[PDB]
DNA sequence: ATTCCCCCCCTTCGGTGCTTTGCACCGAAGGGGGGG
């Protein structure tokens, strides 16, 4: 368990840390100086050359900032349908039981991360953690290995369905869409706290032939065009490769979402829809429609995408972490190019 | 003498060695300088004898130091620094004197020999091995190794900075009304304490100091305003930058325009509506930096009015917690903006502009909100808050952007401003084909090989143009066919291209572009009343 | 003729990716300013 390493080849993560807020900034500091205390990090120095983002998200339960670390490439620099019960299969979160159990000597000076100062009054203040953190991919693993004792004393008598996750969030399988808004949560209560043009149109949409399905004719449709007319299921995803996922705006706060694994082959599609209210703030329906996706590839397959936003960059690294309300931090690059070819999807 | 501070621990990459350079010749002057520096931090304690260790010997020299008759001896560490492990520098940026409040009582305070007080790693002192040379000729020359931290290691300025703040954070923790800004060694101490009271406690942060081995000299403690911090001239009230002597010349070679055209941008953040753009293209293309570059009349004039902006003196204020962040973007046309940070009228916080092209084609729309995202981070920096816009664009004009805009694109907060020139898109494309309008197939390709071109268009009354070019691309001719069915059409046109990339290029209403074909795409979507594209791939 | 870190701007040049083997975008590196 304890015993943990890098993937062969590659060193540790060495992001920059982007600017933050005072609300998130003074969050940060009481909670990085409230756990000092408990040993869960410890202050270090520039001699660690390693550095991963940090930031503060008020969680959907509005009581407390929960601290957040931009673990991604110590996610891909490490080495190591049971859910088809009800439909929007939903859970809480287990992240702060991580803290029971420590990591390797080895490992920590891979998890260092800085907090910024207003107006760069002060040099920033590096920290490394002690303890499994959050965020990080082996982290459930060695907890898990070791801690699988207490995913059955929830179970007694209760076959329900399967579970598992991928970060921190433990998502359950209950079937009964009914209960006392599922109250069978006692020993989930315990063990976490306590450790333990129509025409022309038309034939565009055509294009789509055998790019998606293959063996289409689309020539008796062109029939009616190119001249002088006055203009008055069963999908296959290897488990070895990485599902993308591919966003487009459709105008009027309506979203649309197609994962594929290899390209012209969707084997999801979907659209979200939020009409107003956010209104203006397309940037929180877009990062509410991550938050809405990556789930589902929770749920069904395991693994989140790799997601092709339709944002530009700048606009996404300022306004991401205010509306992001989820433990995980997908992968995701930026299409700078019209995905918006002639009124398709 | 030495800080008591405790050493951080420093390898090489592992594998690599120290620095056997040689210590290149160097002026009797500068040889002098050199010896009785290193007298003097020899008795001290800061450069022990070296004898028979490896050879390690990296170069040393000297420079003049601020403007003291003072001398700074230097290290070239460049080798070394090659091999040396990697620091995470902890310094994430300089402090800007807006993001202060108006404090009645504040010092400016410097430790004296800031790295010569720290520590250096026992077992790393070797490699800093240095060889003073000889006065006279040949003379052995007295070689020693540095036992404090060197100015010109790459190590040093994060050494330095990291336990300057483990000696202040006691003191810190002792006085939470006090304001300390520590940009390296530099201090500046503010609190609303009386001035009889808050000098006693720079009396007393000193006593801090110095337990620590830090001597503050009382020939650089800046007692009364107004202080110089940070390239400033702080009065109690207002704040400005230290005066700013734009070059005066005849010749303007390259690196002298350079050097006009970083001043112009360091007096950009106090003086209002510098621009630059009409001499920072007189950098584009020449890289002999000195050839003397003959000034034009499209920058002579831009350099005129910004020596008549830096005529008078302007300054800002302090921020205010309790008021209101406003932020007042003004188009200065050619892509050019300025901005102003403030929280009363005619008293601005800091001032600055906008000058990037982020793209090929691009309208005012896209250029405005790129500005406004960078004074936003620029506010989230400084102020850790985003400010209010005052942008000169109609609420309507930017709501059809953001509803007919593939890509999710934002403002914050905003409000509008009704000041000439108001940022406008200047053409529309529509939804569905218009009625009664002449149709226009365009087509146009070339021979990769022969590099000429042929575009043409059929109409649904005849007419049909065809013409060659020579030097184009199976792109560009493309994208010439659309300007050959703009260039015969009337005020109604309907267009129906093959190109991915035709439509593209013109689907995003460009108003300014660096290519002279999409440009002269433009100069005609602008005379064209009701215009429509589509694409068929037939 | 000599150095080191940090922030910014402006220009040049080489990956990169889709494609339309060319064009557009993006990061890194020269130069300049400022600070210590
Ligand atoms: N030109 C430089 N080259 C390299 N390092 C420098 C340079 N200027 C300053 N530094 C570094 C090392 C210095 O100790 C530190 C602060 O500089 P500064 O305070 O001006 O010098 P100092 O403290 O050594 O001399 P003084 O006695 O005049 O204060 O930053
Ligand atoms: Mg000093
Ligand atoms: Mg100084």
């Amino acid at each position: 368990t304890v015993p943990v390493k890098l993937k062969p080849g590659m060193d540790g993560p060495k992001v920059k840390q982007w600017p933050l807020t005072e609300e998130k900034i003074k969050a940060l500091v009481e909670i990085c100086t409230e756990m000092e205390k408990e040993g869960k990090i410890s202050k270090i120095g520039p001699e660690n050359p390693y550095n991963t983002p940090v930031f503060a998200i008020k969680k959907k339960d509005s009581t407390k900032w929960r601290k957040l670390v931009d673990f991604r490439e110590l996610n891909k620099r490490t080495q190591d349908a049971g859910l088809k019960k009800k439909k929007s299969v939903t859970v809480l979160d287990v992240g702060d039981a991580y803290f029971s159990v420590p990591l390797d000597e080895d490992f920590r000076k891979y998890t260092a991360f800085t907090i910024p100062s207003i107006n760069n009054e002060t040099p920033g203040i590096r920290y490394q953690y002690n303890v499994l953190p959050q965020g990080w991919k082996g982290s459930p693993a060695i907890f898990q290995s070791s801690m699988t004792k207490i995913l059955e004393p929830f179970k007694k008598q209760n076959p329900d369905i399967v579970i598992y996750q991928y970060m921190d969030d433990l998502y359950v399988g209950s079937d009964l869409e009914i209960g006392q808004h599922r109250t069978k949560i006692e020993e989930l209560r315990q063990h976490l706290l306590r450790w333990g043009n129509d025409i022309q149109k038309l034939v565009g949409k055509l294009n789509w032939a055998s790019q998606i399905y293959p063996g289409i004719k689309v020539r008796q449709l062109c029939k009616l065009l190119r001249g002088t007319k006055a203009l008055t299921h069963g999908v296959y995803y290897d488990p070895s490769k990485d599902l993308i996922a591919e966003i487009q705006k459709q105008g009027q706060g309506q979203w649309t979402y197609q994962i594929y694994q290899e390209p012209f082959k969707n084997l999801k599609t979907g659209k979200y829809a939020r009409m107003r209210g956010a209104h203006t703030n397309d940037v929180k329906q877009l990062t509410e429609a991550v938050q809405k996706i990556t789930t589902e590839s929770i749920v069904i397959w395991g693994k989140t995408p790799k997601f092709k936003l339709p944002i530009q960059k700048e606009t996404w690294e300022t306004w991401w972490t205010e509306y992001w309300q989820a433990t995980w931090i997908p992968e995701w690059e930026f299409v700078n190019t019209p995905p918006l070819v002639k009124l398709w999807y | 003498p030495i800080s008591p501070i405790e050493t951080v621990p420093v390898k090489l990459k592992p594998g690599m060695d120290g620095p056997k350079v040689k210590q290149w010749p160097l002026t009797e002057e500068k040889i002098k300088a050199l010896v009785e520096i290193c007298t003097e931090m020899e008795k001290e304690g800061k450069i022990s004898k070296i004898g028979p260790e490896n050879p390690y010997n990296t170069p040393v020299f000297a420079i003049k130091k601020k403007d003291s008759t003072k001398w700074r001896k230097l290290v070239d560490f460049r080798e070394l620094n090659k091999r040396t492990q990697d620091f995470w520098e902890v310094q994430l940026g300089i402090p800007h004197p807006a993001g202060l409040k108006k404090k009645k009582s504040v010092t400016v305070l410097d430790v004296g020999d800031a790295y010569f007080s720290v520590p250096l790693d026992e077992d790393f002192r070797k490699y800093t091995a240095f060889t003073i040379p000889s006065i006279n000729n040949e003379t052995p020359g007295i070689r020693y190794q540095y036992n404090v931290l060197p100015q010109g290691w790459k190590g040093s300025p994060a050494i330095f900075q990291s336990s300057m703040t483990k000696i202040l954070e006691p003191f810190k923790k002792q006085n939470p009304d006090i304001v300390i800004y520590q940009y390296m060694d530099d201090l500046y101490v503010g609190s609303d304490l009386e001035i009889g009271q808050h000098r006693t406690k720079i009396e007393e942060l000193r006593q801090h100091l110095l337990r620590w081995g830090l001597t503050t000299p009382d020939k650089k403690h800046q007692k009364e305003p107004p202080f110089l911090w940070m390239g400033y001239e702080l009065h109690p009230d207002k704040w400005t930058v230290q005066p700013i002597v734009l070059p005066e010349k005849d010749s303007w070679t390259v690196n002298d325009i350079q050097k006009l055209v970083g001043k112009l941008n360091w007096a950009s953040q106090i003086y209002p509506g510098i621009k630059v753009r009409q001499l920072s293209k007189l950098l584009r293309g020449t890289k002999a930096l000195t050839e003397v570059i003959p000034l034009t009349e499209e920058a002579e004039l831009e350099l005129a009015e910004n020596r008549e902006i830096l005529k008078e003196p302007v300054h800002g204020v302090y921020y205010d917690p309790s008021k209101d962040l406003i932020a007042e973007i003004q188009k200065q046309g050619q892509g050019q903006w300025t901005y102003q940070i403030y929280q009363e009228p005619f008293k601005n916080l800091k001032t600055g502009k906008y000058a990037r092209m982020r793209g090929a084609h691009t309208n005012d729309v896209k250029q405005l909100t790129e500005a406004v995202q960078k004074i936003t981070t620029e506010s989230i920096v400084i102020w850790g808050k985003t400010p209010k816009f005052k942008l000169p664009i109609q609420k309507e004009t930017w709501e059809t952007w953001w509803t007919e805009y593939w890509q999710a694109t934002w403002i914050p907060e905003w409000e509008f401003v009704n000041t000439p020139p108001l940022v406008k898109l200047w053409y529309q494309l529509e939804k569905e084909p218009i009625v009664g309008a002449e149709t226009f197939y365009v087509d146009g390709a070339a021979n990769r090989e022969t590099k000429l071109g042929k575009a043409g268009y059929v109409t649904n009354k005849g007419r049909q143009k065809v013409v060659p070019l020579t030097n184009t691309t199976n792109q560009k001719t493309e994208l010439q066919a659309i300007y050959l069915a703009l260039q015969d059409s009337g005020l109604e046109v309907n267009i129906v291209t093959n190109s991915q990339y035709a439509l593209g290029i013109i689907q995003a209403q460009p108003d300014k572009s660096e290519s002279e074909l999409v440009n002269q795409i433009i100069e005609q979507l602008i005379k064209k009343e009701k215009v429509y594209l589509a694409w068929v791939p037939a």
